[PDB]
């Protein structure tokens, strides 16, 4: 017969013991540690809320993966990705190029807990999720590795993160800051708790949801099974809240989560906003970039927090203004500035996706709307040169994302600017210069693209160099996803 | 030469827009509007376009130099419409 | 315009069509992309710190790590086929023995040889879980960092073992303190400090390459004889069936550790210089390893012999590597 | 370590014995073993061509349903059903009602080899043949119960084989006949030699690839997983036929053979044919039913029976020529008689079908064509109750399917009758009344429909009568598969 | 027009939604549905005659043979689930033990007693794999047919298990005679002629009342517990351990088929007479049982003790039935 | 009542057929085409339907009735188009 997993469970980290031949800050430094003087022992009341023990985790893996590897070699021959919408498309080879290589980079993330964490069972818990983001990075390489001879676009699946293209680099600014260059407890309070729990678990659950919608059983089934991965080990931060929180420090927990939680917005902001309000499908869009905020990520933070003693950070109020503006400037970004990126923006633009933008969101048109009628002007007008731009746009120096806000007839943009040590600064937001003095130390030196290109490491010192620079070339750099076809409607 | 971000009025985004420090606010201007006017922002012929220092609003006359408007390398100004 | 790739462009032109290993295992790391600033922040932090002096400027050195190749070929896909097959082989041992009533057979003094050398490993398999999953995040190749993954799942799977059995037999003899006592034990029985004093220096060898020698060469082989093999022997010799299979079974997981490691050594051995910097490692971790030998199995019985076979088939590991 | 299967698969089939205390025609009767004279060490050369053992087995077969499963349950939520052809719809339809609990009887039918079976390696092989088609028949019954809130037809997938209905009466009249009333020996020749890899086999590899072109991923992987299990035990035939010609026996195994593919044939002219030319859509038809007869199922039984030593049937140049006439009868005739049948038949006459069919069969709308333009006039002229029928078809007396053949200007429709004690039997072919001659009592006192109508056995005597006697009632019935769409091209 | 079902006709109205289990296996035989004409063929064929003689007309009567359900609910899904799981843990045993060289510490007494005690059983195995064959192919309800065509399946991994250990044995002592002198002990061996009359005339009680009864009932307790109890019981204490767990894991599969077999005989004794039915046939089966246990067993060591449990045991299990 | 398998000319398949004993080859001709005419095939008014017994291809006279033409219950007749 077997034991119950409960009867056991407890002995699997009951591995703590007192160094004697090594000191305990030399078996665990402050720097990969952060156990910030909390006792050992007050670290082991740690108690991961979802477990699961080694047989448990190899038997329902190999499941998962026999399942989504089965689905994937059963539509195979189908080529659904030869007929699907451009926007989708683009939407995969920007999802694969931005992620792909960060998953794999999160499993080293949660190594540094697995060795670090002075809580046994955050260690253990680190240990599935080091395997969990191993699978996740090996797994987003190979479904696209099988679109490699359909255009070189799909080569940035693995090449994305290798390269200086603006959002590569604002994808590890974001990363690098959160799990690559924090402590264990900081870890995995900035990764599981404010990143995975917060926006990646919900997005995950919508992107799948999208695949569906899209026709794209392949991605949809790859995305869903990822995501179950996910609770088992987003939960890390949780508990190392609660023993920060009853200890001594809550204003330290408190910070880590202001500043995990903005940081991810950004990224979230350029990322995530702009596809589910101009790349889906008119038809296919069940509620908006700013209502999925609300229902899904916004509500659930709020829960979050009240139950763990925290409170909601004191850019809130911005934040959820923020939600009616910032991802249609990132999307107009990109979308101007196309030539720059590795997949085809979708403009999203078209007289009815007007009217559903206008419902969405009141005062588009008379803001947003303006600088795209300018655009469909020139398009329609024959001046497509006037589309792409001449110049760089003013890149924040921590989102590393263009400094864009409100225009038109409620022009409201601004630079929160700052002079640290003989050099000025730029930042797209309040949050973004607060997280940049907060701990000056940790940003001071990098340089964004504008600062590269002003100091002339960007080599000949022009739009063709500085695309060079980036590593892209004609096959790879974006243009309109749907090859100027809204155009059309407007003659 | 001379780098500054341009904050043009009504358009959407701050850019790089390299002057010269001989030029004038007004020569300034110019230079902003090539990358906004026409491309986001519609032209206002019944109006001027004034140099704004961006972080204290300080608005500078048409006829400054660059060079004489004590500006910090990356400075952002904003381009606005005036009368 | 470019034209579309048969593969990934850092595999391309490489006659032999890539496996999925390599499609899925190779160049992954970024952060040897710029050796002055590994990390997209500040270049003064005291991470960008720690991979400079730890992995940059490690003497063991190659010009091109990314060339590693595991030769098992693990993927995470495989992984978990090859592992979930072994847990369905020990988890029918553990069932059905128990069914059998095999722990009811063994005898008194058996019993307290258990409880004093072999239910407080339940820390030194972790404490190689922690060796292993820091070798993970300090290789310079996406393809070193995957073999010490999985190995580290390797090491949790043993301690797992470890804390299943223990229940098991506290269950069987509530008196012993099975699952109660390990921790004292290993903190203080003398024929532990061996190995406690050991894997404890060793866990804060910082360098990458040395990590993987302390780690690796030198003290798994040292902790699989004496824990693996010779209790292992013992226990079967005792009446215990049971752990004799399980220790032959987790041996399995062990060989497999050793075939990367000695792949790691070969091509190392590529680049002179290195054949020495690896041999100045084991020479300063090797005494470590024989006093850990030397306490643990002089305490068990025909304990002189334990100690010359260990020794002997430990060395014999890295003796095969050159 | 483990030891090569060449090194110990012997074993596993050197089980015979001398029996002594029963006799050894006690423990194999004649009429359950069918070892026809051949001794107990003659059966024992035996070899199947294809080996495989109990752990394999497990092991391969539980990958299979887990990928399959995995697809269905993947694809669900989409409902492809919802919005695929009618015509395919009816495909599936048709083909769960007609084949799953004939699979199921199937693996009775292997159960029949493994029990008296004198050659050991047959009774193996027999009992992984037991366990496929116990895998096929509850696989084809899981599938199509996802769809039983959809359409009461899909309740027929189980329902079928137990009425009374005229097709469930041919196809038991078939597979009754050729594995559940035959002695081993036959049943492996009969079933797996001359039905499963002279027609099942291949028909399974253009279905799916059917499934798979109409975008019905679930059943395009359903059926082309089941017919992997196909080659394991479709084997067990050959071997058989091998050792009856060597011994005395060719001429008693080229009877079975014959018998064997001349019915499959006809099952195969009513439930594939009608498919091919008219249920597939027009763009998706990649070859006749004729062509695929000829590529695939016809070239291969020459190779075969030259291979086995082993004549052409008789009626081979026959079979040649009903390849352009048979299917098309056994089409015109379920169309017609549409409420008689669970699936609603598609007619496929409109001038673009038409025109396919003359290319690929020449002289059809001269001949069938013609039927069809009475048909479609009186639809253009509101007059549908003149396509509808007031009688039944005559039926034959051996296939149990109506007596059809070429009409119009070459109109050459025949009955082979046959007065055998006191009563007139109706043959459909020179074929069909022969298998009844060379063995009268195995058929003798069976009645049809036809037989049963006229002998008062369905009551009331009228075609509300009939239709309740085999199970009909609206919400089942069939009628036209699109509606008669394709009506409005002629007005 | 007739409106949608929520599941099978056969099945609406059962309050409890049906399972998958009930989804798949559940009416699905159609000779039942005229008795008087079972196939669709003239009705004096000789096929139509058997299965009104030996199904219909059988005495072992019910109303509702479909409402029979396998206690264990397999399908053929979970079939090669549960089984996949449990060859791997038998394989791994064969592949683990061999490496330990288990088959050369068995001593030449011991070698000897496997070629005349175990090895013969393949051909046993197979007759069981016959009998549980031809009980699918004769029974009234699907369901019923379903547990045999699975226990039919276990009969053939019982036989592969001793093919390959078979082989195995031989490899290691060549000059024994394994794989080569089996029929010759099976047919002539005194120790085997009690089983081999037992199943020999079993093998033709083709009324599938009684061939469940002979079968199930009376030799496949009999055969399991002097082949799968007694031998494995010896075995373990001759040193074998691997046939002491072999026979252990295939005895959870001989477990299953008499919990479909206890489940059959439950919903028998629903009808008046039945009982009785299954008495006679066992009073007129278990003597031939006594006479192979009796003829198997006292050839063994310490023989007529063995003799005593395995008839203790095996009548246990039909006792329990009622 | 008798019945007969019609097989009408021109038509694609044998039916089942009812007449009367008392009929004429004339009225089963009549009662065959019923089933087959402006169904599958098309009138022919310049033709005369004609009663021939399938198996031998006897002619029968358009007069002579069921009763007399020797038939076994449900034989198979052509009714073919004649001058
Ligand atoms: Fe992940
Ligand atoms: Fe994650
Ligand atoms: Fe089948
Ligand atoms: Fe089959």
């Amino acid at each position: 017969s077997m034991l119950k997993r409960e009867d056991w469970y407890d002995l699997t980290r009951t591995t703590n013991w007192t160094p004697k031949y090594v000191t305990e800050n030399e078996l665990f430094p402050e720097e990969m540690s952060g156990a910030r003087g909390i006792s050992m022992e007050a670290w082991e009341k740690y108690d991961e809320p979802y477990k699961i023990t080694y047989p448990e985790y190899v038997s329902i893996q190999r499941e998962k993966d026999s399942g989504a590897y089965s689905i994937k070699a059963a539509l195979e021959r189908d080529g659904f990705v030869d007929r699907a919408d451009p926007g989708w498309v683009s939407t995969m080879q920007l999802h694969f190029g931005a992620i792909a290589l960060e998953e794999y980079a999160a499993s080293t993330a949660e190594a540094r807990m697995a060795r670090f964490a002075k809580a046994p069972g955050n260690r253990n818990m680190a240990t599935f999720g080091m395997m969990d983001e191993n699978r996740h990075g090996q797994i987003q390489l190979y479904f696209p590795y099988a679109n490699v001879k359909r255009s070189r676009k799909w080569d940035w699946a693995h090449k994305a993160i290798h390269t200086n293209e603006w959002a590569a680099i604002a994808a590890r600014s974001f990363f690098d800051d959160m799990m690559m260059t924090r402590d264990s407890v900081a870890v995995s309070i900035m990764l599981t708790f404010a990143f995975e729990t917060g926006f990646g678990n919900m997005q995950f659950l919508g992107l799948a949801a999208d695949a569906a919608e899209a026709g794209d059983h392949t991605f949809a089934s790859l995305i869903s099974s990822i995501q179950t991965d996910e609770s088992r080990h987003a939960q890390q931060g949780g508990p190392s809240l609660k023993i920060l929180v009853e200890n001594g420090k809550k204003d330290e927990a408190q910070q880590m989560v202001d500043v995990a939680i903005w940081r991810s917005w950004k990224l979230f902001s350029v990322l995530t906003g702009p596809i589910m309000d101009y790349y889906t499908p008119l038809e296919s869009r069940n509620q908006s970039f700013k209502e999925f905020m609300l229902e899904w990520i916004v509500a659930q933070f709020e829960r979050q927090l009240l139950d763990l003693g925290l409170d909601k950070p004191w850019y809130w109020d911005q934040f959820m203004q923020d939600l009616d503006e910032t991802h249609h400037g990132m999307h107009l970004g990109v979308w101007y500035w196309r030539p720059t990126v590795w997949w085809d923006p979708a403009a999203g633009v078209s007289p009815e996706e007007r009217e559903w933008l206008e419902e969405k969101y009141p005062g588009w048109n008379d803001t947003w709307g303006q600088c795209w009628d300018v655009i469909t002007d020139n398009l329609v007008n024959g001046k497509p040169e006037l589309t792409v731009p001449e110049t760089l746009p003013t890149i924040c120096n921590m989102c590393n994302l263009p400094i864009a806000h409100t225009p038109g007839n409620k022009w409201n943009v601004k630079d929160y600017q700052l002079e640290y040590e003989g050099r000025l600064y730029h930042f797209g937001s309040e949050a973004d210069r607060w997280c940049f003095q907060i701990d000056p130390e940790r940003y001071e030196n990098h340089t964004n693209l504008v600062d590269r290109f002003l100091k002339g490491e960007i080599q000949p010192a022009d739009l063709a160099g500085a695309l060079m620079y980036m590593s892209l070339e004609p096959g790879v750099m974006g243009d309109d996803a749907h090859d100027y076809e809204w155009v059309k409607a407007y003659q | 030469t001379f780098p500054i971000m341009s904050n043009f009025e009504r358009d959407f985004v701050i850019q790089l827009v390299p002057v010269d420090t001989e030029d004038t606010m007004d020569q300034v201007a110019e230079k902003c509007a090539y990358h906004s006017i026409n491309r986001r922002v519609h032209p206002q012929p019944e109006k001027i376009l004034r140099v704004r220092r961006h972080e204290d609003g300080t608005l500078f006359p048409r006829g400054m130099i660059v060079s004489d408007a004590g500006l910090r390398p990356t400075e952002t100004l904003d381009i606005i419409f005036m009368d | 315009a470019l034209k579309p790739l048969k593969t990934w462009s850092h595999l391309a032109g490489n006659r032999r069509r890539p496996s999925e290993y390599e499609v899925v295992s190779t160049n992954l790391h970024y952060f040897t992309d710029n050796p002055e600033r590994p990390w997209e922040l500040d270049s003064n932090l005291p991470m960008q710190t720690w991979y400079k002096k730890y992995c940059f400027d490690s003497p063991l050195k190659h010009d091109d790590w990314n060339a590693f190749r595991d030769p098992d070929q693990l993927v995470y896909r495989t992984y978990n086929l090859l592992q979930d097959g072994q847990e369905s082989y020990v988890q029918g041992l553990f069932d059905q023995l128990n069914d059998r009533g095999h722990d009811q057979m063994l005898t008194r003094e058996w019993v307290e040889t258990l409880a004093r050398f072999y239910t407080p490993a339940r820390y030194l398999f972790h404490a190689l879980q922690m060796g292993s999953v820091y070798i993970h995040q300090i290789a310079p190749a996406s393809t070193i960092t995957n073999c010490a993954t999985y190995e580290t799942a390797d090491h949790l799977r043993w301690l797992t073992h470890t804390a299943y059995r223990t229940r098991e037999l506290a269950n069987c003899y509530p008196d012993v303190g099975f699952g109660k006592r390990e921790r004292d034990v290993w903190e203080n029985d003398p024929a532990w400090q061996g190995f406690r004093e050991l894997i404890e220096k060793a866990l804060i060898a910082w360098d990458w390459g040395e990590a993987f020698t302390a780690i690796n060469l030198v003290t798994k082989p040292a902790v699989e004889e004496a824990l693996l093999q010779q209790l292992g022997s013992l226990a079967q010799s005792e009446g215990d069936t049971l752990l004799g299979l399980l220790a032959q079974a987790q041996k399995r997981d062990a060989e497999r550790h050793r075939r990367w490691s000695s792949a790691l050594v070969k091509m190392a051995l590529e680049k002179e210089g290195n054949r020495e910097v690896l041999q100045k490692w084991v020479a300063k971790w090797e005494p470590l390893a024989d006093k850990a030998i030397e306490a643990y199995c002089s305490a068990l019985p025909d304990g002189e012999n334990a100690i010359v076979e260990a020794k002997s088939a430990s060395r014999y590991v890295r003796q095969m590597m050159g």
